[PDB]
């Protein structure tokens, strides 16, 4: 006999305040009494369980299915806590690529002899006429919430001298699975793959011989020797949608979004707010229909991703959809994608293109940081000009990585740009606007130094949708040049984040104005402090 | 020698916080630095039994080409039951120079049963291999309690040259060890380097900024109104701030770059206003027992303004800083440095870091402010998503 190297256990506690599992145990029938009772006789034969007597306080449920299904919920709550797939874009290429598995992984690994009491469960004797069978395990059970963590490691463990002792092949564990690549010639290979067989085998791991010739199909992607792509999308297609079915839409294209370029859930997952029910039923738009058609589209030619390639720049290129989406594709070479993927836009009142594209390098970057470990050179539909004065004149801190302008519209562009200084030659708007709180009832307008007056009677309007009106009202009756005063601090706050859209059509149209002007100088003034040309006089009425 | 007991508050478990992602070169440094920390059992590696982790990344320090393992322990720090001097003398000394005495720390050995609490985890490029795990056996840089348990060691340390001369201040905050004096920074250095081989054998230059008022010989409309607007503003920090003879001045309505001569009664309200603005502000005081908040703004240009407080507009200092150094195409950067300028600023002056109110979007600081951070210590912060009216004001 060959002396196994023994596994060092993990020792195990009870959360603190809790107890030993105390349940019930299930009338089972008596096919299944018979088959549990079999394999529990073959398990112990082979060592993984042990019988034990009433001493043992604890029990836990069993049923059949033979298969052995035991149920540690309730021990998984009076068990203490434990200490993201890697993904195929940044996997790099190897000559050969061997995928080994470890057969009875959790049962190949001992379990802390002090906790083995606790894993204690019974098997009912038929008729219940004889004290039901109990039995412990001596090994990491299936589905105990500490098996995974304590497996990984002890797997660990025995791996890194072989690594060590070999830098020239790459291995990866990912859970009961090994995956070995390496650059050398394929005998090599296969003699270290059968050495690293051999030598699980010494802790007494098991793995196949022969295995299992790519492609692979793994977590939803197919790893092909050269290319990586995902496993076929499947799109329901169902006369009336349900919110649930919606959830699963909206996941697929997502899934799809990583190789596929060009996939928009927007509608999609504007239909789903404040539903909260599977069996709802909701319409969809021209624009939501033709999304998921052209998005049929874009699923009809097959794309595939490449691996990573340590040796060459590292590059992501970003375009805008439009509607605060926003597209991007990573790549190593030209027309041959690492990766790709999608931004959406933050919930948000307003805002403007240069916001969203820098959360869009922010987020680029975290997930480059995750996948490859590095920062990738950004090509982006941005002059280097209008960078420069956004981030200059910005009121916020912000900053992009190395990157270059890449010229492919729509660019994004700064629509208007405030002054600094008071327009001379340039006509000076006051505003002002105000509404009763009760009968909603306001006015809003402006005079000017040429003598220039105008005052608006409004319905159904707010303060604050006043001052904007009056700020909306000097834009639209001056020149190309011109010098607003105002004393709305919540007017001139939303200009000042300088938005190239907005939620509200007022805003929008403000916006527009502002397009259409050459010069604007605002300027703010506190207001009822006596400021004159600053007229409350007007609106107040 | 010997470890002190050391528990968690009451009610409070081990903290658990996500390792964020590291770069390659990064992950390297960190990956040599503990092998060789391990080697030393400084740490050890750790099984799965331990739920609990706490971040760690890698920085550069000026003057050095060579990595250092900085941890962030706040959410530890803030686990760590209260650990029971500070020397109000030393923001009045003339220098202080910082030094860093994390290597002494490494000495004293960590109480075994809190050394659980200690754990962290190297990560791996793209969840390839599972993160190295280990915990400390030795008093960890960047822990409350670290300065606290090496406290009377440090006192046995400086008992020589304390007691040689007391007019030099010494102080402790973390790992940093800052003393202040009134001596010549030649003279200092010589001193600095004596208190240097002093360890090997066991530079800042230290008010609230008052509000001014332009003076002017021809005023517009539209200074007149940003005048009366800061006026008003600080009418609010100051009790007899008036503003009514210059607004009487921006009366009728005229273009904004028009020249409006000053009344009798106006140049009276603006002098007026000087004089109480040049006195200090009414009973400003620090609760030991409150945050200090700071805020933060780009002027642009390189120009950064700051406050410090613990309740509105009441100031306990105020700050500007132009600093250039390798800033000037990076915003972030300059940010970043200004943290650690203000910070440092209010470990000398309070003893504890400001909870700070970040002018910059919570995704973009959060990307970016560990690859300009060299500082052993991390404060608390916010993000003001809404642009202030008061930025013109502090400028
Ligand atoms: N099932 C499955 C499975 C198989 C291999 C995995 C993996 O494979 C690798 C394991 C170690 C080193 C490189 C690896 O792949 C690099 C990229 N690659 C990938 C496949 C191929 O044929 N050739 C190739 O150069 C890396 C990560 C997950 C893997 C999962
Ligand atoms: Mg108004
Ligand atoms: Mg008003």
């Amino acid at each position: 006999m060959v002396p196994i190297s023994p596994i060092e256990t993990v020792p195990v506690k009870l959360k603190p305040g809790m107890d030993g599992p105390k349940v019930k145990q299930w009338p089972l029938t008596e096919e299944k009494i018979k088959a549990l009772v079999e394999i529990c006789t073959e398990m112990e034969k082979e060592g993984k369980i042990s019988k034990i007597g009433p001493e043992n306080p604890y029990n836990t449920p069993v049923f059949a299915i033979w298969r052995k299904l035991v149920d540690f919920r309730e021990l998984n709550k009076r068990t203490q806590d434990f200490w993201g797939i890697p993904h195929p874009a940044g996997l790099k290429k190897k000559k050969s690529v061997t995928v080994l598995d470890v057969g009875d992984a959790y049962f190949s690994v001992p379990l802390d002899e002090d906790f083995r009491k606790y894993t204690a469960f019974t098997i009912p004797s038929i008729n219940n006429e004889t004290p039901g069978i109990r039995y412990q395990y001596n090994v990491l059970p299936q589905g105990w919430k500490g098996s995974p963590a304590i497996f990984q490691s002890s797997m660990t463990k025995i791996l890194e001298p072989f690594a060590a002792q070999n830098p020239d092949i790459v291995i990866c564990q990912y859970m009961d699975d090994l995956y070995v690549g390496s650059d050398l010639e394929i005998g090599q290979h296969r003699t270290k793959i059968e050495e690293l067989r051999q030598h699980l085998l010494r802790w007494g791991l098991t793995t196949p011989d022969k295995q299992k010739e790519p492609p692979f199909l793994w977590m939803g992607y197919e790893l092909h020797p050269d290319k990586w792509t995902v496993q076929p999308i499947v799109l329901p297609e169902k006369d009336s949608w349900t919110v649930n079915d919606i959830q699963k839409l909206v996941g697929k294209l997502n899934w799809a979004s990583q190789i596929y370029p060009g996939i928009k859930v927007r509608q999609l997952s504007k239909l789903l707010r404040g539903t909260k029910a599977l069996t709802e039923v909701i319409p969809l738009t021209e624009e939501a229909e033709l999304e998921l058609a052209e998005n049929r589209e874009i699923l009809k030619e097959p794309v595939h991703g490449v691996y990573y390639d340590p040796s060459k720049d590292l590059i992501a290129e970003i375009q805008k959809q439009g509607q605060g989406q926003w597209t991007y594709q990573i790549y190593q070479e030209p027309f041959k994608n690492l990766k790709t993927g999608k931004y959406a836009r933050m919930r948000g009142a307003h805002t403007n293109d240069v916001k969203q594209l820098t959360e869009a390098v922010q987020k680029i970057t975290t997930e480059s940081i995750v996948i490859w470990g590095k920062t990738p050179k950004f090509k982006l539909p941005i002059q280097k000009e209008t960078w420069e004065t956004w981030w200059t004149e910005y009121w916020q801190a912000t900053w992009i990585p190395e990157w270059e302008f890449v010229n492919t519209p729509p660019l994004v562009k700064l629509w208007y740009q405030l002054e600094k200084e008071p327009i001379v030659g340039a006509e000076t708007f006051y505003v002002d606007g105000a509404a009763n709180r009760e009968t909603k009832l306001g006015k809003a307008g402006y005079v000017t130094n040429k003598g220039r007056q105008k005052v608006v009677p409004l319905t159904n309007t707010t303060n604050q949708k006043t001052e904007l009106q009056a700020i909306y009202l000097a834009l639209q009756d001056s020149g190309l040049e011109v010098n607003i005063v105002t004393d709305s601090q919540y007017a001139l706050g939303i200009i000042q984040a300088q938005p190239d859209k907005s939620e509200s059509e007022l805003v929008n149209q403000i916006i527009e104005q502002l397009i259409k002007k050459e010069k604007v100088y605002l300027a703010w003034v506190p207001a009822h402090k006596g400021i004159g040309g600053n007229e409350q006089v007007d609106k107040l009425v | 020698i010997e470890t002190v007991p050391v528990k968690l508050k009451p009610g409070m478990d081990g903290p658990k916080v996500k390792q964020w992602p590291l770069t390659e070169e990064k992950i390297k440094a960190l990956v040599e630095i503990c092998t060789e920390m391990e080697k030393e059992g400084k740490i050890s590696k750790i099984g799965p039994e331990n739920p609990y982790n706490t971040p760690v990344f890698a920085i550069k320090k000026k003057d050095s080409t060579k990595w250092r393992k900085l941890v962030d322990f706040r959410e530890l720090n803030k686990r760590t039951q209260d650990f029971w001097p500070h020397p109000a003398g030393l923001k009045k000394k003339k220098s202080v120079t910082v030094l860093d005495v994390g290597d002494a720390y490494f000495s004293v050995p960590l109480d075994e049963d809190f050394r659980k609490y200690t754990a962290f985890t190297i990560p791996s490029i793209n969840n390839e291999t599972p993160g190295i795990r280990y915990q400390y056996n030795v008093l960890p840089q960047g822990w409350k309690g670290s300065p606290a348990i090496f406290q009377s060691s440090m006192t046995k340390i400086l008992e020589p040259f304390k007691k040689q001369n007391p007019d030099i201040v010494i102080y402790q905050y973390m790992d940093d060890l800052y003393v202040g004096s009134d001596l010549e920074i030649g003279q200092h250095r010589t001193k600095i380097e004596e208190l240097r081989q002093h360890l090997l054998r066991w530079e800042l230059h230290p008010t609230v900024q008052p509000i001014v008022l332009p003076e002017k010989d021809s005023w517009t409309v539209n200074d007149i109104q940003k005048l009366v607007g800061k006026l008003n503003w600080a009418s609010q920090i100051y009790p007899g701030i008036k503003v009514r003879q210059l607004s009487k001045l921006l009366r009728g309505t005229k273009a904004l770059t028009e020249v409006i001569p000053l009344t009798e009664e106006a140049e009276l309200e603006l002098a007026e206003n000087r004089e109480i603005l040049k006195e200090p502000v009414h009973g400003v005081y620090y609760d030991p027992s409150k945050d200090l908040i700071a805020e933060i703004q780009k002027q642009g240009q390189g120009q950064w303004t700051y406050q410090i407080y613990q309740e509105p507009f009441k100031n306990l200092k105020t700050g500007k800083y132009a600093r250039m150094r390798g800033a000037h195409t990076n915003d972030v950067k300059q940010l970043t440095e200004a943290v650690q300028k203000i910070t440092t600023e209010s470990i000398v002056i309070w003893g504890k870091t400001p909870k700070f109110k970040l002018p910059i979007q919570k995704e973009t600081w959060e990307t970016w402010w560990t690859e300009y951070w060299q500082a052993t210590w991390i404060p608390e912060w916010e993000f003001v998503n809404t642009p202030p009216l008061v930025k013109l004001w502090y400028q």
